């Protein structure tokens, strides 16, 4: 950060990224980046494979 | 007691000036240093100079 | 080499097919560009997801075959795949490989001996980032910004061309075995061909990648913006991180890259030719354009033609736009009146004349439309959106933030459309001597009112009384406007709204042609007045820095440096092509003869009669040596010429080669009587005056393929003549015929005998004579 | 221009091998390194080499008729051991306007047995104290320093 606007915007997110990491919806968010991410991978890579 | 100290944010854009007799009532910022050189003192002061 | 030797073969094996040849052999090369779209036709509905799912795959880069192998890049660095042997469907020169390469290639690959080119490829974004590490940021502030929606320019730029200028700037600074026959502009600017010319030559380097660089580095970026504070390309690129519609980060950018001052000092220049050029009431127009091309300035280190500045730039003002009409450049649909600013988004109108009477029974003719007309407009920090109908102000909606500019943009409007009694009864102070003919030419009333408010402010106040005044109605309290431009007041002009937010600039991508009168009134094929010499400031004086008004009446030297420097243009005149000329004797080593040419022998009488030999024999000395050896310096040699008329004599030499007027020159150090730079080496500063040499022989520094162009002609085509590379041009005898391609799919022939006449001047008597 | 075309035209259809001197003024190499020189040049009694954005010598054929050399404008620095074995027999030579920092970049010039004059002018060197004493001391064969010898003693035109 160099000027006031950035460290503003960057303590806004902060905040609000803490409040946001906790719940449980947040978990669903990382178990579907998580979980398509590496079905993605798989049906790329060995299709015809169950 | 001389010119009094000031305040400053982090980026030093905004800056205050404030006299001696109301250091005894922003002590809880000023540094350690400037603290331990000023609480012992505080009962000879009167409005803005020391006895 | 041997590559040569395989184009050739590929070209016969292509050749030797029936259907390539067909195609090849008819028509001409533009085909080219139609077949460069056949090929290569594949597009993707969603490149994200493509993207995506191709990367998971083993190989996801073509990539090129030999380079590979001669840099010694295996399959697999460490149990890790890299590429494998096989070719690309549609390329078919091409193998598979995987992004994991190019960290192995970045980590020890191949290195270059320098990569500091590219702080000259992308000179746009170096300079971005330079400028942004000198902006001292402030302190972020909360409010409701005010914001007008306008066309603004985004990128500093210096020397801003047009696409035609520009595309022979990427020829002939890459390609110059293919470049085109050579234009106006590049015999013009010659220095930044060579400047740029200098950086990306004898460099490897993706030629198309700088010249499509160079495209973006000439065109300023200009768009439809919503805009606050002021207006400069420096705060533009960024003002994503100056403010929004709630806050606001104060920043000072005033001192990076002034691009203002130069827009300043062209309108102030255009100004004062355009105030000189009224003197000639029957051939006003004739002397602008005279005095136009023969002027010039100097941006950054190249000097440049007015009349060229003239025309890139896009400053709407009333000073550019005469001159702009007077060369013939088409120009933005945008009227002036005063220092005031408009643009009429609807309406029509014809015009019809109605007397006025100036004192007591003094008819005086006015014209003034007829018809319903809506005007934005724009005065200092203020802007309406006014509209008028049959000689009557219907109604004006002001958005500006102060009141002085609120009044003087009321009152300009009001005069702009020659509302009110004043009009049918002009005020009892205006009299017949200013009315008309301040210099013998008639001013029209609504000229004279102009200058009447702008006499004195109560005239003014005058003037906004004659509108109406009625009491402020409850709840239009805030949409009303005192005298003093109050926001809220009991009593207000009738029929005047006031709101706050800058009324939104209209727009319009339009060019239209408008003519001008012998007068200096600029009409647009119809009756309206889009600029006139009366609506310029009266007049004031400025030290112009850096400008050239080479012509007689608009300069101020006395006649010894005038005359000096008269006699060294005709020297530099006799540089010309031809026998008994200055470059033909010097490739036949008769220098013996430039001691008697013409111009030296009338230049003579000025050199200092008391060591006139002694200045002789260095100067004679020199040019020998010169001479002989076939190593000389063009421009020494004409700044020494001038001496060599005496018979040579005995004595000491100081240093320095002095004149009748106190006046010398030392040789070989540029001073201020004669000055040049081995950078721009078509120029010669003349007690800064510049005097264009022209290119018919090349020099040791200026030497390249560039200086020799004008010498160059084309004629009569002779199939006898030999075809020669583009570098024994130099070689060539003056006055030989000689076959030579040029450009693409062009051979021609040349005569080395520089043919190019003023062409302005020719048609301009010509047509005069028509008249007649 | 570019001392590969310079050369060639200079080179009148005549042999690199009965040319006396030779001219490569105002003219570029690519690297700041020649390019075209080889040991063909065998009468060779003179060169020039000025403001070619020169920076180092090492693609210096050998030449012993050669018996003076210009390298000024340049920013050489640090080779000048090579001319004792390509240019032993060597008597003028000039630097300035070279990049040269210290003196041990200058000793090997003590070899050339050969050598009667140098020219060392704008150089960082220069601005050092007692310098043309110490340089006399390191090179005694030598006896013009910058056009002017030991007591100032003006040397001739030629």
């Amino acid at each position: 950060a160099d000027n006031e606007l950035e460290d503003y915007a960057e303590h806004l997110n902060k905040t609000m990224e803490g409040v946001l990491q906790g719940t449980n919806c947040a978990r669903e968010m990382g178990k579907c980046i998580l979980t398509v991410g590496a079905l993605m991978t798989e049906c790329r890579l060995f299709p015809g494979k169950i | 007691l001389g010119q009094g100290i000031r305040l400053s944010n982090k980026r030093k854009t905004k800056e205050v000036i404030i006299k001696a007799e109301k250091m005894g009532k922003y002590k809880n910022l000023m540094r350690e240093e400037y603290k331990n050189l000023f609480e012992p003192l505080e009962k000879y002061i009167q409005k803005d100079v020391c006895f | 080499m041997s590559l040569l030797l395989t184009i050739a073969k590929e070209y016969k094996r292509l050749c030797q097919d029936a259907k390539a040849a067909q195609m090849m052999t008819v028509g001409t090369v533009s085909n080219y560009t139609t077949f460069k779209k056949w090929t290569t036709s594949r597009k993707e509905k969603n490149p994200s997801l493509r993207m995506r799912w191709a990367m998971s795959s083993k190989f996801p880069i073509i990539a090129n075959k030999r380079m590979l192998e001669e840099a010694q890049i295996p399959k697999e660095h460490n149990n890790v795949a890299l590429w494998e042997d096989t070719e690309d469907v549609s390329k078919r020169d091409h193998v598979l490989a995987s992004a994991s390469c190019i960290n192995y290639w970045n980590f020890c690959g191949p290195c270059v001996n320098n990569s500091e080119v590219i702080k000259e490829v992308y000179k746009s974004r170096f300079g971005r980032l330079e400028r942004r590490k000198e902006i001292m940021w402030k302190e972020l502030r909360f409010t409701l910004v005010d914001r007008q929606r306008r066309r603004v320019d985004t990128q500093p730029v210096e020397q801003r061309l047009r696409t035609g200028e520009i595309k022979d700037l990427q020829m002939w600074t890459l390609f110059e075995d293919e470049a085109p026959l050579a234009s106006k502009f590049i015999l013009d600017n010659y220095g930044l061909v060579k400047e740029m010319r200098s950086k990306f030559a004898n460099k490897p380097l993706n030629k198309e990648v700088v010249a499509h660089m160079l495209e973006k580095q000439f065109n300023p970026e200009s768009r439809f913006l919503p805009v606050f504070g002021a207006i400069r390309p420096e705060r533009m690129e960024l003002i994503h991180a100056l403010g929004g519609e709630t806050w606001i980060q104060e920043a000072n950018t005033a001192g990076i890259s002034n691009v203002d001052q130069r827009k300043n000092d062209i309108r102030a220049v255009c100004r004062k030719v355009c105030l000189a050029a009224n003197a000639s009431i029957m051939n006003a127009k004739s002397k602008l354009v005279e005095y136009i091309k023969s002027t010039s300035m100097r941006i950054g280190e190249t000097e440049r033609k007015l009349e060229e500045l003239i025309l890139e730039t896009d400053d709407v003002s009333p000073e550019v736009t005469l001159c702009k009409s007077a060369l013939g450049g088409q120009l933005g649909k945008t009227l002036s009146f005063g220092p005031m600013l408009l643009k009429k988004i609807s309406g029509s109108g014809v015009k019809v004349k109605d007397t006025v009477y100036i004192q007591g029974v003094r008819a005086v003719q006015f014209e003034y439309w007829s018809e319903q007309e809506e005007f934005y407009g724009e005065y200092k920090s203020a802007t309406a959106l006014f509209s008028r109908k049959e000689r009557s102000l219907e109604w004006i909606t002001i958005g500006g933030g102060i009141n002085e500019d609120r009044k003087r943009l009321l009152a300009m409007c009001m005069i702009f459309c020659r509302d009110g009694d004043y009009f049918k009864d002009a005020p009892a102070t205006i009299t017949m001597a200013d009315l008309s003919t301040k210099l013998g030419r008639e001013i029209p009333y609504q000229y004279v009112m102009m200058n009447w408010i702008q006499k004195s402010e109560d005239n003014l106040e005058a003037l906004l009384y004659s509108r109406g005044i009625v009491e402020t109605n409850p709840g239009k309290m805030g949409s009303s406007m005192g005298i003093d431009g109050s926001k809220r007041a009991i009593k207000s002009l009738r029929a005047v709204t006031i709101q706050s937010g800058k009324i939104d600039m209209p727009e319009s991508k339009e060019k239209i042609h408008l003519e001008l009168s012998d007068n200096l009134e600029a009409f647009d094929s119809s009756g309206r007045i889009v600029a006139t010499i009366l609506d310029l400031p009266s007049d004031k004086k400025v030290t112009f820095q850096d400008v050239s008004f080479q012509h007689p009446d608009l300069a101020v030297l006395r006649d010894e440096k005038t005359a000096i420097t008269k006699g060294y243009e005709a020297l530099i005149k006799r540089l010309g092509t031809g026998d008994n000329d200055i470059p033909s004797l010097i490739a036949k080593k008769d220098y013996l003869s430039l001691y008697n040419l013409p111009e030296v022998k009338l230049m003579a009488p000025l050199i200092r009669p008391n060591r006139k030999g002694v200045y002789s024999r260095v100067a004679r000395k020199l040019v020998s040596t010169q001479v002989t050896t076939g190593h000389y310096s063009l421009h020494e040699l004409i700044k020494v010429l001038p001496f060599t008329y005496f018979a040579p004599k005995q004595g000491m030499f100081e240093g320095r080669l002095f004149f009748s007027n106190d006046s010398f020159v030392e040789p070989g150090v540029n001073n201020n009587v004669f000055s040049w730079s081995k950078a721009d080496s078509s120029k010669i500063y003349c007690h800064g005056i510049a005097i264009r040499v022209p290119l018919v022989v090349g020099d040791e520094h200026m030497d390249t393929s560039l200086a020799l162009l004008e010498g160059f002609s084309v004629c009569e085509n002779d199939p006898r003549a030999p075809m020669v590379t583009r570098q024994d041009l130099i070689d060539v005898g003056f006055g030989q015929k000689v076959r030579l391609f040029v450009g693409q799919g062009s051979v021609r022939t040349f005569k080395r005998t520089a043919s190019q006449r003023a062409a302005s001047s020719d048609v301009n008597k010509n047509v005069k004579k028509i008249k007649m | 221009m570019e001392m590969g075309r310079r050369i060639h035209l200079e080179l009148r259809n005549r042999t690199p091998s009965d040319v006396k001197e030779l001219v490569l003024d105002n003219s570029r190499s690519n690297e700041g390194k020649l390019e075209g020189l080889t040991d063909e040049f065998e009468e060779l009694e003179f060169l020039s080499t000025i403001n070619v954005g020169l920076t180092s010598i090492a693609n210096l054929p050998k030449l012993n008729k050669l018996k003076k050399l210009e390298l000024s404008d340049n920013r050489v620095s640090g080779g000048l051991e090579v001319l004792a074995e390509k240019c032993p027999n060597l008597t003028h030579l000039n630097l300035s306007g070279n990049k040269i920092k210290d003196l041990s970049t200058i000793e090997p010039l003590k070899k050339l047995e050969n050598l009667k004059s140098l020219d060392l002018f704008n150089c960082e060197v220069t601005n050092l104290n007692d310098y043309r004493e110490n340089v006399f001391k390191l090179l005694p064969q030598l006896t013009y320093l910058d056009g002017y010898d030991r007591d100032d003693k003006e040397a001739p035109d030629s």
